[PDB]
């Protein structure tokens, strides 16, 4: 278990995975032309799990870059990473989806999957041992949600035994207010059940919500959105990018996250949160971290823990602080909110710490959460879908592309079917 | 039968075509299959010249379809601000319900219309009004957490 | 002089298992490149030692072991360690990609990519032994490998060396230091398998392990490190009887036949005393009636439970150091009378004594103070049913939600298997019931 290959596909695929890309290089003291500048040990031996060694001394990563629109694909070599990537790995079609999922998934995205498998086969080979797959892509447009779907089907049919691993963003009015949105979620999500092992839900109701309530931005922007979702991603790869035992790779963390096939949509949360002008935010205490990380205002998800259980939490903490006090934090917030844990898993709360804090910070933590409360995002798209649906509202532009109709009633009943599953072990006891 | 190509024209937003249909006396009131009228397809695709044409010419403004939507029902649900107000001008009936219970209020509450929301509740709209399984517009904002949806809905 | 072939698997075999080599080779006086000067016979000898060390024609001595893991990270550090010219570099086996925490994929899928290499490796060693009596494999409970692999291990094991003996050290897991929440499968499913092809096996539960590197170590968050030390210290008291001269314990059969009363309930209780830190250099030298009484104290035991809600059924007590032996008879004159300790009806009463007359030998770096006599009691009791138990509702409590149980049946096993496992621990624990009258 060793390399991982990356994928962004979409608008916003690519819009998060390329400052993915620009804060784990700060991190581990990657330059943008590929140069290790980092003056500790610690940042280079778990380097070849998103990167590749090249010529001298420089490391490219592992990122295949996916979109129908051509616009996005110079979008990225303008920004501060761009001439990182490989040119080879950049597979643009002609004209955009236009937030049809069944342009994405049926026809025109159909075209281009085939280029995208053939640059995944030439990473796989040139891997050691291969972990398996991670991509950001957003469920609301029509590439990253229908050809994001369209290539994960493809690459688990070729490499079964690997990972699968999505970073899905959830769609919302407040952010974008296009009516078809929860048609393409609606259908993702049907996907995701199916041929994915690990999925993080970010929510842009709850990036708007963060940016808005708590951090006091008026008109919040995508870029403040993607501040909080490259701090994310950031904390819960932690224990993929440097030396650990706690969940040091995709398949021990889905076997400890994961109780049950169709239930692995994480919760994932972060502690402090920042606004892009940190200025002077002091470091808070571990029992700050603590109380914080488990607080509604801080989950990258729209959904109140306190309203269902955890099933499995793995918390990750960085920066200089005492292991003995962790330990006794994370035991003391399993009692105080002994209720919100199921107690037919015993031991389900796993505890990590990094010695390297993210930039601009000195004490962070991360939190991923399987908990049941994850129902009211699934519930809040599902009547979306509905009121949409039930009025047959833009219907033909997905059947129009060969979509039979039947397929919307299967991805909102077996939507629904997730959102019981979920009710199922919320409600059920240890007798 | 001009009644099929003003159906067309209306959904597509071709303004001349729906002029002159009209003047060789095509049904401004035609229906569908399942009942949709010229101003239900001008409504849902935001054609708003459009919609302002056909209520100048006996465009029945409540008209229902087979599951009970109004215009203003599709204009609410897709979110048009702009053929909202011009649909209350001539008359829409605000607290129209359709077969599943549904008010306009309870179609733009949940898609997070919260502009359409706010002329919805300035114009009549019923907070009371419960949709088959007896929701209502605040409890839809309760239920999904909106607080900036149940702020508006207090007033 | 009878051959005896070490099996570590896992990471917590490979690490126990080079703190134990590490402990052997200085109580031997074996230095780190494998040379041994008090060593009078050179190429070859049939000394008590050369049971655990074979020698080569220039005077190296190379432990009788084998490393295997199914990822190479921990044995790479055996590789470069200080002892890394002690072992032969083709008993240091590693494949790719590790069993992920899965009993299945250690046993079936992952595992049997690389177990007929394991055999042969074996073979080589077996095929230098003039009297080859058994094998010790180091293992964990909750590891994919330590489960998965070890139970695969143990049934080829009884089908080429039917004959030999087979003696386990387990890690019972522990919340405090536990990586995995599958890890009461893991445990209940290698225990169903080998309980069958195993003699005897000594549960360490690292949970025990931990405390008493707390309170009597005083480290306040003890690691991997500090409780490998002190495993590996009582490991040593354990196979010392193997390694010297002496009248108790000398092959792998009496084990069996002096804890082992019957082949299911072959799970010793092991004790060690005393346990002092290394920052009390100047402590007072605890008597041989001290560190006797300290055996029966639960604090010191290697597995959580009390023998005092349990009745032995046999009871040896290794001693090393000072330690006169009419001390010893005085000692456990009056624990015979003052403590009530209660003997099974069927059994005699009575305790073996063995004492190693060299005091114990404390690693540089460990956490542990040289004492002038330690004892380290084995005992076969019925309160160790307690450990299972803890196990077992562990199991219960997640296998009927069928939580986690797809990445077994995933990895090609049947999901039967759990039940059949299940219901063999059920009749383990009657096993124990129906003895403790
Ligand atoms: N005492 C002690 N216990 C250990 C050590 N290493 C791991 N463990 C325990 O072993 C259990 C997990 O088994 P591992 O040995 O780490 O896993 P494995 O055998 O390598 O099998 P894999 O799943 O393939 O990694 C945990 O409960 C740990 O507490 C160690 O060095 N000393
Ligand atoms: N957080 C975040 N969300 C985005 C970003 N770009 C687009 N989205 C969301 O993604 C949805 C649109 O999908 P998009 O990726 O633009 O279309 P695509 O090119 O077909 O994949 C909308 O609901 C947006 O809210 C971004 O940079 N950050
Ligand atoms: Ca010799
Ligand atoms: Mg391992």
């Amino acid at each position: 278990m060793r390399e991982i290959v990356h994928i962004q596909a979409g608008q916003c695929g690519n819009q998060i995975g390329a400052k993915f890309w620009e804060v784990i290089s700060d991190e581990h003291g990657i330059d943008p032309t590929g140069s290790y500048h980092g003056d500790s040990d610690l940042q280079l031996e778990r380097i070849n799990v998103y990167y590749n060694e090249a010529t001298g001394n420089k490391y490219v990563p592992r990122a295949i870059l996916v979109d129908l629109e051509p616009g996005t694909m110079d979008s990225v070599r303008s920004g501060p990473f761009g001439q990182i990537f490989r040119p080879d790995n950049f597979v643009f079609g002609q004209s955009g989806a236009g937030n049809n999922w069944a342009k994405g998934h049926y026809t025109e995205g159909a075209e281009l999957v085939d280029s995208v498998l053939d640059v995944v086969r030439k990473e796989s080979e040139s891997c050691d041992c291969l972990q398996g797959f991670q991509l950001t892509h957003s469920l609301g447009g029509g590439t990253g949600s229908g050809m994001g779907t369209l290539l994960i089907s493809k690459i688990r049919e070729e490499y079964p035994d690997r990972i699968m691993n999505t970073f899905s963003v959830m769609p919302s009015p407040k952010v974008s207010d296009t009516v078809v949105e929860p048609y393409n979620a609606t259908l993702s999500v049907h996907q995701l059940v199916e041929n994915t092992d690990e999925t993080y839900c970010i929510d842009n109701e709850a990036l708007y919500d963060i940016c808005f309530r708590t951090l006091k931005l008026t008109t919040p922007t995508y870029g403040d959105l993607n501040h909080l979702v490259s701090a994310t991603m950031s904390g819960v790869t932690t224990c993929l990018r440097f030396p650990g035992q706690l969940n040091a790779d995709l398949r021990k963390l889905a076997v400890n996250m994961v109780p049950f096939p169709r239930l692995h949509f994480f919760m994932p949360g972060f502690a402090p949160l920042t606004s892009r002008g940190s200025q002077q935010y002091r470091a808070l205490t571990v029992p700050e971290l603590t109380q914080q990380m488990f607080d509604s205002k801080n989950m990258m998800a729209a959904c109140d823990p306190r309203h269902g259980r955890y099933l499995t939490v793995a918390a990750i903490f960085r920066g200089r602080m005492s292991m003995k006090e962790v330990d006794e934090q994370m035991l003391n917030v399993q009692n105080k909110n002994s209720s919100y844990f199921v107690e037919w898993i015993p031991n389900n709360v796993k505890t990590a710490v990094c010695d390297i804090p993210p930039r601009g910070l000195k004490m962070s933590a991360t939190f991923i959460g399987n908990s049941t409360a994850i129902q009211e995002l699934f519930k809040r798209i599902s009547e979306q879908f509905t009121a949409m649906f039930r009025r047959k509202a833009f219907l033909h532009w997905y059947t129009g592309e060969g979509m039979d109709e039947m397929e919307f009633t299967e991805a909102e009943s077996n939507m629904n079917d997730l959102v019981s599953e979920y009710q199922q072990y919320q409600d059920a006891t240890a007798d | 039968d001009l009644g099929k190509k003003l159906l067309e024209a209306a959904r597509a937003g071709q303004d001349d075509e729906v002029r002159i249909l009209m003047a060789n006396g095509a049904d401004v009131n035609a229906t569908d299959a399942s009942g949709l009228t010229p101003l239900h397809l001008a409504a849902t695709y935001g054609h708003l010249e459009i919609v302002e044409v056909l209520l100048k010419h006996g465009a029945d403004v409540n008209a229902i379809d087979i599951m009970g939507s109004t215009p203003l029902h599709l204009a609410a649900l897709i979110g048009h601000l702009e053929i909202v107000e011009v649909l209350l001008k001539h008359g829409a009936d605000v607290n129209a319900v359709d077969t599943w219970g549904d008010t306009p209020l309870h179609l733009a509450a949940i898609m997070g219309h919260l502009e359409i929301v706010e002329v919805l509740l300035k114009h009549g709209a019923d907070v009371n009004a419960q949709d088959k399984f007896g929701k209502t517009a605040f409890d839809i904002s309760i239920d999904n957490g909106n607080e900036d949806l149940a702020e508006i809905l207090q007033k | 002089m009878r051959e005896c072939i070490s099996i570590h698997v896992g990471q917590a075999g490979v690490q126990i298992g080079n703190a134990c080599w590490e402990l052997y080779c200085l109580e031997h006086g074996i230095q780190p490149d494998g040379q041994m000067p008090s060593d009078k016979t050179i190429g070859g000898g049939d000394d008590s030692f050369n049971t655990f060390f074979s020698e080569t024609g220039a005077g190296k001595h190379v432990p009788r072991a084998v490393f295997v893991d199914l990822e190479p990270t921990v044995i790479d550090e055996v590789r470069t360690g200080t002892y890394r010219q002690l072992f032969h570099p083709e008993q240091l086996i590693t494949g790719k990609e590790d069993a992920a925490n899965n009993y299945a994929r250690g046993h079936y899928t992952i595992g049997k990519e690389i177990i007929d290499l394991v055999l042969d490796r074996i073979r080589k060693l077996a095929d230098q032994c003039t009297g080859l009596q058994g094998f010790l494999v180091f293992h964990s409970f909750g590891g994919g490998t330590g489960s998965g692999f070890t139970s695969l291990l143990m049934e080829r094991l009884s089908v080429d060396y039917g004959k030999k003996s087979k003696l386990e050290f387990s890690i019972y897991p522990a919340p405090q230091v536990s990586t995995a929440v599958v890890e009461p499968y893991n445990s209940i499913l290698t225990t169903h398998t080998t309980l069958e092809h195993s003699d005897c096996a000594f549960m360490v539960d690292n949970e025990a392990i931990y405390d008493i590197c707390r309170r009597n170590l005083d480290i306040e968050r003890p690691t991997y490190t500090n409780l490998n030390r002190l495993i590996s210290q009582i490991v040593s008291s354990i196979t010392a009887s193997l390694r010297f001269d002496g009248a108790l314990n000398v092959d792998l059969t009496e084990f069996q036949t002096n804890l082992v009363p019957y082949p299911r309930i072959h799970f010793p209780l092991a004790t060690y005393a005393p346990v002092i830190s290394a920052e009390k250099a100047y402590h007072e030298q605890l008597s041989v009636a001290e560190i006797t009484n300290a055996c029966f104290e639960p604090a010191n035991q290697m597995v959580k439970c009390d023998p005092r809600h349990g009745k032995y059924m046999a009871c040896c007590l290794l001693y090393r150091g000072d330690v006169v032996p009419k001390d010893v008879n005085a000692a456990i004159a009056t624990i015979k009378t003052k403590r009530s300790i209660q003997f099974v009806d069927w059994c005699p009463t009575g305790f073996k004594v063995g004492i190693n007359y060299q005091p114990p030998t404390v690693v540089p770096g460990g956490d542990l103070a040289k004492v002038q006599r330690a004892v380290c009691m084995l005992s076969n009791t019925t309160a160790i049913a307690e450990a299972w138990a803890r196990l077992d509702h562990k199991f219960d409590l997640m296998y009927a939600k069928r939580a986690f149980v797809h990445w077994y049946v995933g990895e090609g096993m049947e999901e039967g298997e759990f039940s059949e496992a299940r219901e063999d621990m059920a009749a383990l624990e009657k096993d124990y019931e129906e003895v403790g009258v």
